[PDB]
């Protein structure tokens, strides 16, 4: 609504505007200020009384001067949504920098959208396979579900994601969101250009896929309201469109950290480590925002970015409680050059299960989760002493859980060059045979090295003759 | 069964949009004029109950 | 159609309001408004803005009332009249909360239609007494053989839950729910508990798989499940816990043994902290404000075995706590570990080891100890906490692998043979009266010649064999619950005569 | 607003009725509020840093903070004694204790 | 005591300032030459808009002050004392509110009530009256304060009326009706 | 005076302030009632803060107050009431009885707080208490008049190592005891209430030699402060007026260090080190200097302490660690160990423990038990790794007499004829010293592990030796 006002205050990016009549913008309503830098988009966050809200400032607020013209957008920020979204990659306010020019709006919807209810909730059971020998034999995916990663952002976090987007969505197929939050700018160009070259982008034809960036350049409010953007587009699909759609996300640590940086400016009491008050709300809002409804089912990959790789943060501690699956990716793993890196007894999904995928399955993650934490349990006793000074019975377990270590790693083709290894993609069914096998000790007489950086178990055989050679 | 308590739902989002093309019509009347009066009025019985 | 009735309803609420109370919204922000006025108003008070947000009133200023929405702000706004309901918080209590997920304020979001409620209640009720309490004499068995023989549940006991991140978090409480599934069919109102499952600050689809398990169990035939999301405000978050325990409390008085599990209470600490906060209160040890232990202590007094001039009342209470990287100095932690009276302590190392569920049998404690244990299982259980206990000390000396003595591996062997014993499987909990032959067999050391790859077998085989032949021993343990000289003998020669199977 | 004694209304009120200081603020003071064993007092204009002073309660004192416009008296004797307003002479002098 | 406290901040001044004057017997003559000092303090409006912030000096400051009691030599002396009072707590910007809050201390001693009747719209003359008519009947006037009756337009308040004096009121707008049937008939 | 009425200002948490009628002052550490629906709420006077608006702590529940509403001041401190006719009823921190034996019939009323016994006044004989535990008696003899401290875990046969010594002691004792607790569960208080019932030191129609002042954690924070006073002040009548001596014991005092610590975040005072108030160190002096034996009388506190997560480095024990005449550490391993008391032998540490004081006979027996013990720990990790074969014949032999002594340690407890139901024993301080020293000679190692396993005299020794023979 046409409000003038002054701008008050322009602490940070967080620009506090005062109105003059005593007609007053509602909180998450929008503003405009126009300057030669056109339109800046700011939004209601509190209202401070005497005609004087405080507005959190989603572009940024160089160049300001005290008291310049503001007016009322009024409501939400309304991005635009369809299928005119595929094949377009958006700025926060919804601008097309992909510069495809206007985006063809059908409905144009607000960025806030209340979390769809506990009776519209409906639960997968799916079993979604990447392929993946590591995600396959210890924590199965699920359609629809919340998938989750932790460590080092884009330190090889970036690449497993990239992985996942090279397995599942062709197969997928339909729609997808990509939304990335606080990217790297040029991995982000490597992305869009990547996806065009494999089509799903396919800006001559149509794209099954849509793209929404915020590069970490962006201010911190700006990245703060990226993620809500992403989201509308997903609901678009989810509900309107009524197809099944897939949601990456990567980092929902720099959703959190964008709430911390403007929390201060706020004026809240920081809470431990220094994270937002809002911080539980404001994370269980979004995770609530991306779910599983009747209407339709949104796989979802979220990453987290865990600072200086502590899970007890306080950040990374609440998103762990939101996902439905995750696959912890450790450093320590990454020194000892398995790649994927993912800690094989810090992961876990809902869908591991006896019933879920079977009895046999289950017994031969059952025997490798107890084989490799054996591994652990004597890691003191092997560094302190030799491994011959370990019981015989216990040296067999070590020996074969040296080569369960070495036998994970999967070379990934989305990797080829860095590894330099043809990538292979093995068979949810091959996997089972091929650990169970290895679990018998059938294959175990053949050197550590042959496990070493290969795929599956026929695979090894025939490296082991390439190392007998 | 599932689509008829859909469309029950969706029966009652319909004449939902309804009430507001009527509150639309209720503000635009010079009963926006008379039923202040009486509002008016019923604040006088009221108040004077007091 | 329904429309027609409802708009009938609709217009059938009417009649005007003398607002007695008004104050205007001024600093609002946050979730948390502040309006100035309110000149009568209670503390605790619900308060309806008007705008259809009503939240309740926590901090009383000379200045300005410090009222906590329930709801968004998005609806809310500057300088807006709020009129006080005159009611402290309060939600309907009943029976109809049997089968029914309702949300803080009663509503039902499983909408199975409007709650059969017998009374309203409020939100803070003072604890039982010492006068109206009468110490504990009943078992509660959770169908977990070691739960049961090491850290026993009685009724108005309190034991905290307490380990890494769900690490099936939720399932270690659920298998206690399921199992009541065995006194709950049954007809002796002596032994019915009714289970109020709590669900703080969890998603929306985690809630919904946990009702669909009770479902698929056929349980949620006797189940109440309160739950406030991880989406809902963090205000109704906390109210939750304390209008859970009211609901509680309705069984309780009527005499009625019910069990109320409180999962994950480190989430409403994390909702006060949110809330303090936000109502400017001085920042508490650890950022949680310095009265959380206020907050958590009268929930958690709430359960008790009320006196038998009051009917033999019980609620008994499981909370659950959930430890950020096992942190047990934490003073979240700190603080529950000193309210409880047990501590059931999960560790992460045991789980991945494969004894699932799993157990810190030292950090785990139940200091209302066996006087809620069956006498039978007593009797049985004997120097298994012994054993257990020497099997730890000789498993240290174990892992520096010196040349043991024989002695050291009889405790060595018959101790490894106990763990995989204990161990059982997630979501099928097993009836007592048939795990008291188990713990018979192994504590009369025949399971110790067994060889331990196939004590699993074992296990299955000799319940068969129980069920076969001696299921007239079985019906006696049921039935007589203490183990007679004549048990103690037929079950002797029923373990002897299955030793080579 | 900022914390003066101008915020004190019967000081306050004193100012506004045209009553000034007259060396019994400037002297001696009178305590304006009393919390923590930590009485803050309006006057006492010409004390020295440290110096003991001596409440009417019979309670004696140093004066660790000199703050514009307050004392801030820390109390060797126990907080019940000490009530608002309360006289509080000033001994003048600086803490010293028998020695020989 | 004052006639019940009411603001803290800038009000403990106008709190004393109440008493004060209580003592000296004369309020209302202090409140009217407050008054008319105030007003010609805002109809002068070169750096008696542009000099209520301050930036210069205490002394600087007393100077201003001792140039506002040539404008009245009638102000009593207690209101000078007030203007000695904010020129040492060096606080100008909150003389008109402290003048407004000795205003609501003032008439509160004089007992008048205050109220206003929000509508959509102004109301009729014989609304108004009839309304000044109920309010005094009603057990609201203790015939002791005599209402205020401020018509305010707030169109947001889409039509209806809203009635408010004390800490009660009573909302019969439309607005509030039909956002009450509208909820209930999205349940 | 004439009812000073005061306005409610602002209800915020425990913290409650009133605005009392100008021209009439309160006074620090008032008690002021509120009339409420549900009793008179107290609120004790804690600041002034100027306008007459004073900042008052809430000892009762806070829910439902109306900002503003009268409020009368009945003056100084919260008095109690104090009497014989004490004895013999549970007693809430507002000093109402709770367990409704009727109103007690006052003859005077103390307050809460009190000055600390001048150094003049205080002068303590060394007494030596004799506890009957074995462990307690030889390693760590408690001192009558003392204060006598149990530092140990939560509830890790906490309220039970209480419980024997007031099955022993008090029952034993002529003096009068108070059992206090603070901030304690209602099942843990049910249960106090049954069983001194039933040893009868409570006799509901009969006399009480006991009176209870039962605080539990379901009470204010505020309130929870307070229980430690009140209870305090019953026995200084016992002390001074009635001058018998007293056998004092309160429960836990790590609940009054913290509930201290919280009222101290309401009061607005900038946390101390581990959140701990920054007036702990003086508060705890105010109650452990106002328990003392005067000319007067005598007065045997023995308080148990909650040491966090077993740190005894945490500020809030290693306070009361100096503040604690007669230190005692029960520990998890020890508890652990299935040695049940829970004593750890080589933390326990008595000020009357001297040579000349407890008498040149038990000084060395207990010298060598300490020696013994220590080697055993000293050689435990030598165990370890090694093994015991690597160790020295001398330490081989001290090494099976050291896990013959610990194991001797073991006493089954009176009150643990319902925990483990082996019937509880009371050995003669002469005997234990005389007992031990037989062990220390060797002259039972003839004599396996398992037959000092909660045995008793020597006498016990022997005998469970026989048994377990055949």
């Amino acid at each position: 609504t046409p409000i003038t006002g002054k701008v008050t205050a322009v602490i940070g990016a967080i620009v506090d505007v005062h109105f003059e009549q005593s007609e007053l913008p509602a909180i998450l309503n929008a503003l405009e200020i126009k300057t030669p830098q056109g339109k800046l988009v700011l939004e209601v966050a509190q209202h401070l009384g005497e005609n004087t809200v405080r507005t959190i400032a989603m572009d940024g607020t160089e160049g300001l001067v005290r008291g310049e013209k503001v007016l009322d957008t009024g409501g939400p920020i309304s991005v635009p949504v369809g299928r005119e979204t595929l094949g377009r990659i958006i700025n926060v306010i919804g601008e097309p920098i992909d510069e495809r020019g206007p985006i063809k709006s059908k409905l144009r919807k607000p960025i806030h959208a209340d979390p769809p209810s506990f009776a519209e909730q409906s639960t997968s059971a799916e079993i979604l396979e990447t392929g993946i020998k590591v995600v396959d034999l210890l924590a199965p995916y699920a359609r629809g579900g919340k998938i989750g990663l932790f460590g080092g952002a884009g330190v090889g976090k970036t690449v497993f994601i990239q992985e996942l987007i090279n397995n599942i969505a062709k197969a997928h197929g339909g729609f997808s969101v990509f939304t990335g939050v606080g990217e790297r700018t040029r991995e982000g160009n490597d992305l869009y250009r990547e996806m065009k070259e494999t089509g799903v982008i396919n800006l001559e034809g149509e794209s099954k896929v849509a793209l929404v960036f915020g590069q970490m350049n962006e201010p911190p409010g700006a990245r703060a309201r990226v993620a809500l953007t992403g989201l509308t587009i997903a609901e678009y699909f989810r509900d309107e469109e009524g197809q099944d759609v897939l949601l990456f996300i990567d980092n929902i640590f720099r959703f959190t950290q964008a709430g911390s940086e403007v929390s201060a400016l706020l004026g809240r009491i920081p809470s431990a480590v220094g994270y937002q008050p809002t911080l539980a709300t404001d994370m269980g809002l979004l995770q609530e925002r991306i779910t599983t409804t009747k209407k339709g089912s949104v796989t979802s990959v979220q990453a987290v970015y865990v600072p200086a790789d502590d899970l007890t943060d306080p950040a990374p501690a609440t998103t762990f409680a939101h996902l439905d699956a995750t696959t912890v990716l450790s450093r320590g793993i990454s020194e000892l050059g398995i790649y994927p890196a993912v800690d094989p007894l810090d992961s876990k999904s809902r869908l591991l299960d006896a019933a879920v995928v079977g009895q046999e399955h289950y017994d031969v993650a059952s025997k490798v989760q107890e084989t490799l934490q054996t591994y652990k349990s004597l890691q003191d006793i092997i560094a302190i002493l030799g491994m011959d000074e370990l019981s015989e019975q216990d040296k067999l377990t070590v020996e074969r859980a040296r080569k369960i270590q070495r036998f994970l790693s999967q070379p990934f083709a989305v990797a080829e060059v860095f590894t330099g290894i043809p990538g292979k993609l093995v068979r949810l069914k091959d996997t089972v045979a091929s650990f169970k096998a290895v679990l018998e000790g059938k294959y175990d007489n053949i050197p550590e090295h042959a496990f070493y950086m290969v795929g599956g178990i026929e695979d090894v055989v025939a490296k082991a003759e390439k190392l007998a050679a | 069964v599932r689509y008829e308590a859909s469309l029950r739902q969706l029966e009652q989002r319909q004449l939902a949009k309804s009430v507001i093309s009527r509150v639309q019509s209720e503000l635009g009347n010079p009963k926006f004029q008379e039923k202040v009066l009486q509002q008016s009025i019923s604040e006088i019985e009221q108040l004077l109950s007091k | 159609e329904v429309s027609s009735i409802l708009e009938e309803r609709i217009k059938g609420v009417s009649d005007e309001a003398n607002l007695n109370e008004t104050g205007r919204v001024l600093a609002v922000g946050d979730g948390i408004a502040r309006v100035f006025g309110l000149n009568n108003i209670q503390a605790e008070e619900l308060v309806e803005f008007s705008s259809g947000v009503k939240g309740m009133a926590l901090n009383l200023e000379p200045g300005q009332v410090g009222i906590v929405l329930f709801g968004s702000d998005r609806l809310v706004k500057e300088g807006e009249l709020v009129k006080r309901t005159g009611n402290i918080v309060d939600v309907p209590v009943g029976p109809g909360l049997l089968g029914r997920v309702v949300d803080a304020l009663g509503n039902p979001i499983d909408g199975k239609g409007p709650i059969d409620a017998a009374g309203r209640s409020r939100a803070q009720v003072k604890a039982p007494g010492i006068l109206p309490r009468r110490s504990v004499h009943e078992p509660v068995q959770t169908g977990l053989k070691a739960v049961d023989a090491l850290v026993p549940i009685g009724r108005g006991q309190r034991e905290l839950i307490i380990g890494d991140r769900q690490t099936g978090k939720t399932a270690v409480a659920l298998d206690t729910i399921l199992n009541q599934k065995r006194w709950n069919n049954g007809s002796d109102e002596s032994k019915k508990l009714y289970c109020v499952y709590v669900a703080v600050g969890q998603k929306r689809s985690t809630v919904a798989q946990l009702v669909q398990t009770l479902e698929q169990h056929d349980a949620m035939k006797y189940s109440i499940i309160v739950a406030a999301t991880a989406s809902e405000a963090a205000p109704l978050q906390y109210l939750a816990p304390f209008t859970a325990a009211s609901i509680g409390e309705w069984f309780r008085d009527n005499g009625k043994h019910a069990l109320i599990v409180y999962d994950d209470l480190s989430k409403q600490a994390v909702a006060y902290r949110q809330l303090s906060l936000l109502l400017r209160r001085p920042p508490g040890r650890e950022a949680y404000p310095g009265d959380v232990f206020y907050l958590h202590s009268r929930l958690l007094e709430r359960a008790a075995k009320l006196s038998e001039k009051e009917g033999s009342g019980s609620l008994t209470a499981l909370p659950v706590i959930e430890t950020q990287g096992g942190d047990v100095s934490a003073y979240i932690p700190t603080n529950v570990i000193s309210i409880t009276d047990g501590q059931i302590f999960l560790e992460a190392e045991l789980f991945y080891k494969g004894i699932r569920p799993a157990i810190n049998v030292g950090l785990s404690v139940s200091r209302v100890g066996s006087a809620a244990q069956v006498k039978a299982l007593k009797q049985v259980a004997g120097s298994l906490k012994l054993f257990l206990a020497q099997y730890r000390e000789v498993a240290a000396f174990a892992q520096f692998g010196s040349d043991l003595d024989a002695s050291t591996k009889q405790t060595l062997v018959r101790g490894e043979r106990l763990t995989q014993l204990l161990k059982q499987n997630q979501y099928s909990p097993l009836a007592t009266e048939e795990q008291v032959p188990l713990i018979y067999a192994g504590v009369n050391g025949h399971l110790d010649g067994i060889e331990l790859s196939r004590i699993g077998e074992f296990e299955s085989s000799f319940l068969s064999y129980l069920k076969s032949n001696h299921n007239e021993l079985l019906t006696e343990i049921r039935e007589k619950g203490e183990l007679s000289k004549e048990l103690l003998a037929s079950l002797k020669s029923a373990t002897e005569s299955f030793v080579a199977t | 607003t900022k914390a003066q004694p101008t915020e004190v209304s019967s000081i306050l009120e004193e100012r506004i009725k045209g009553v000034s200081d007259e060396a019994n603020l400037n002297e001696t003071g009178r305590v304006l509020a009393v919390g923590d064993g930590i009485a803050r007092v309006f006057g006492l204009n010409n004390i020295q840093a440290e110096e003991l002073v001596e409440f009417s309660s019979g309670v004696k004192g140093m004066a660790l903070n000199l703050e514009p416009g307050q004392v801030g008296i820390v109390l060797f004797g126990s907080d019940r004694l000490v009530k608002e307003g309360e006289l509080v002479k000033r001994t003048g002098n600086i803490v010293d204790v028998p020695v020989g | 005591p004052p006639p019940v406290r009411l603001f803290g901040v800038e009000g403990t001044y106008a709190t004393a300032l109440y008493q004060a004057a209580a003592k000296n017997s004369s309020i209302d003559a202090a409140f009217q030459s407050l008054q008319k000092v105030e007003s010609t303090v805002k109809k002068n409006p070169k750096l008696g808009h542009l000099l209520l912030n301050p930036a210069l000096s205490l002394k600087d400051r007393n100077s201003v002050i001792d140039a506002i009691v040539e404008t009245h030599k009638n102000l009593d002396g207690y209101v000078v004392n007030l203007l000695k009072v904010l020129s040492e707590n060096n606080r100008l910007g909150c003389f008109e509110k402290i003048a407004s809050d000795f205003g609501v201390l003032n008439d509160a001693h004089n007992g008048l009530l205050k109220g206003t009747v929000t509508s959509a719209e102004p109301l009729d003359p014989k609304s108004f009256k009839r309304i000044e008519k109920a309010l005094s009947a009603s057990k609201l006037v203790g015939q002791g304060k005599s209402l205020k009756l401020e018509n305010v337009v707030k169109p947001e308040i889409k039509g209806g009326l809203i009635v408010e004096l004390g800490d009660k009121t009573v909302d019969l707008s439309i607005s509030t009706k039909i956002q009450k049937l509208n909820k209930v008939l999205e349940d």
